[PDB]
């Protein structure tokens, strides 16, 4: 299948630069154009520029002309996008997209690459388990939790039982506070399934090579 | 005679055709490079038109063009072929037997069309300027520039055109 | 130069109903000769990449249900969903490809649903967060509608105002409801220098606030 793998998240100091990638596969690299798009948190899409993998020809939005630079390596079938002189205004997720055959519309997209521009320093989160009060004698079902407090930058992933448990799950959006994000997740299951079944919370925060799993043991 | 036109038309279709096949080119595909002014210096009876057959793969293009040109040339009769070596030297400065032509051309193309001068051109609107072309009094010669969509693609198309126009100097006495 | 204006900015509709949004450009996107309108529609569901829906002003992209319809010409276009479904919750962007590329501000599509009260759950500090030196009391309010709720914390009958961080989720793409997470953070000291913890939820679905409490001397 057609597939576009974009590099991981990024945290850079103001005034610095950063260089993302997009690894393409599943189609002739040189047969389609590759576009890049920007999106600040909670805002719309914004076209940046495009590049012809085959010839290196490029065209940018006048607005990004001096900020972004597109390049391509035919031997590796990957496209790079480099941002310079970063500012808080550059903090957003960037997407690469392969065009349709005619080259006018975007048929395939990458997962995106989030970039955070801050003088703040990386910091691993702390994952605490959230188990019910104590009077377990209260109805059918049951909800559990997992608190991830005090990290930076914003990219973190939370799954339950490495993905097997996906039903009745709510991961709440991180909330910034004194340069430290705090996020939580809640999961519901049948009384019988717990503590009988082992419900573990897998948390990852690549920004600081932090990776942890937390079993939820009762009170 | 008027077969010179027969030929340029065969070529024009064979090119337009292979680009569509060998490179997924189409009349409605984005064009990186667009043709600006297309004219001839000493125009003695040639009507010009530009056609878009753009695609993104410059190399697939370059191959299609050489291909078509080779097919077309191979369609000429031994009698006709003999005039080609002269055209070549006239429009490019390159000796060539009635056989080594196809090859010599390819070499010239490959070199030229990959030159930094060519491949590094990021100028969107490009002008095609040949310098000599002739047409009979009765009927004028119709030339069509097929825009491949790339600096490298058009480079081949242009080289081809430069040869074609040098063959019209033979019809008009 | 080129300017894309979408309208409205957002709209609420119930499942089954029909909707229409507008996209207008400050320049014609029609090619007199070919009769082609260089305009497309993209769908972007919460937390996902943008997906191509309609290209060429009215042509459906492969695999796109026929309830989506692209219409319009020149400078006035309309996207229409015949009978919206929960899964259709997303922001819709229109993009022109005539003179370079431009996206509209997008129209956020929300789903109207039946009023529902939240399922409140209280969570005492984690044993390892305590040994760690702190104490956070989490309170989950799951699956409610409308989006507006009022959580209130009380320590031994006293309402605490400072020290809380709330977070709402994106309307569920299954039942179209909301869920919120409220987190009260204290030091292990203050936490032990008190006994009753309570979160009071106030939703239009009732004038009597839903409450959940617990005492340190129970666990």
């Amino acid at each position: 299948q057609v597939q576009l793998q974009q590099s991981g998240a990024e945290l850079a100091k103001p005034g610095a630069s950063v260089k993302m990638s997009c690894k393409a596969s599943g189609y002739t690299f040189t047969r389609y154009w590759m576009h890049w798009v920007k999106q600040r948190p909670g805002q719309g899409l914004e076209w940046i520029g495009y590049i012809n993998p085959s010839t290196g020809y490029t065209e940018y939005n006048q607005k990004f002309k001096d900020k972004a630079t597109l390049t391509a390596d035919k031997s590796s079938s990957t496209v790079y996008m480099q941002l310079s002189s970063l500012t808080s205004e550059d903090s957003a997720v960037y997407y690469c997209a392969r065009t349709t055959v005619d080259g006018y519309d975007f048929a395939y997209w990458g997962q995106g690459t989030l970039v955070t521009v801050s003088a703040a320093k990386t910091t691993a989160p702390s994952v605490y388990p959230l188990a019910p009060g104590s009077a377990a004698q209260t109805n059918s079902m049951v909800t559990l939790g997992c608190l991830v407090k005090g990290y930076f930058p914003e990219p973190v992933t939370v799954t339950w039982n490495s993905g097997s448990l996906s039903s009745g799950v709510h991961t709440f959006p991180a909330v910034l506070q004194s340069d430290l994000y705090t996020l939580s997740s809640s999961v519901t299951v049948p009384s019988s399934t717990w503590p009988s079944e082992t419900v573990t919370c897998n948390v990852a925060h690549p920004a600081s090579s932090t990776k942890v799993d937390k079993k939820i043991v009762p009170r | 005679a008027a077969s010179i036109q027969t030929t340029v038309n065969t070529l024009s279709e064979r090119i337009s055709s292979k680009l569509e096949q060998e490179a997924n080119a189409s009349a409605q595909t984005k064009c990186d490079i667009e043709i600006g002014n297309f004219y001839i210096r000493q125009n003695h009876g040639c009507n010009l038109t530009v056609k878009n057959m753009c695609s993104a793969d410059a190399d697939a293009q370059l191959d299609a063009v050489l291909s078509a040109a080779t097919e077309t040339y191979s369609g000429l009769t031994p009698e006709q072929k003999a005039y080609v070596p002269a055209m070549f030297t006239a429009a490019l400065n390159i000796q060539t037997s009635v056989n080594t032509v196809v090859r010599d051309f390819e070499n010239y193309v490959k070199q030229t069309c990959n030159s930094s001068a060519v491949v590094d051109n990021k100028l969107k609107i490009q002008n095609v300027i040949i310098d000599e072309c002739y047409g009979a009094p009765g009927s004028p010669t119709n030339l069509e520039f097929i825009n491949t969509g790339s600096s490298k693609g058009n480079c081949a198309i242009k080289a081809l055109m430069q040869l074609t126009t040098k063959a019209t100097t033979q019809i008009a006495p | 130069d080129m300017v894309m204006s979408q309208s409205p900015s957002s709209l609420a509709v119930s499942a089954g109903e029909k909707v229409s949004m507008s996209c207008k450009s400050s320049q014609t996107l029609l090619n007199s000769r070919t009769r082609k309108n260089y305009l497309a529609w993209y769908q972007q569901k919460p937390g996902q990449s943008p997906k191509l829906l309609i290209y060429w002003a009215s042509t459906r992209e492969s695999g796109v249900p026929d309830r989506f319809t692209g219409s319009g010409s020149g400078t006035d276009f309309t996207l229409t969903i015949s009978s919206v479904q929960a899964e259709d919750l997303a922001v819709y962007y229109c993009k022109q490809s005539y003179n370079l590329w431009t996206f509209g501000g997008g129209t956020k599509l929300e789903i109207k649903r039946a009023d529902a009260a939240p399922t409140v759950s209280i969570f005492p500090p984690s044993s390892e967060q305590l040994t760690s030196g702190g104490a956070s009391v989490v309170c989950f309010l799951n699956n409610f509608y409308p989006k507006d709720i009022n959580v209130k914390w009380k320590i031994d009958g006293s309402e605490r105002a400072a020290g809380v961080l709330n977070s709402w989720t994106d309307q569920d793409s299954k039942d179209s409801t909301y869920s919120m997470s409220s987190t009260l953070t204290l030091t292990k000291d203050e936490y032990e220098r008190h006994n009753s913890y309570t979160c009071e939820a106030t939703h239009k679905t009732s004038t009597s606030p839903i409450v959940k409490s617990f005492n340190r001397n129970e666990c």
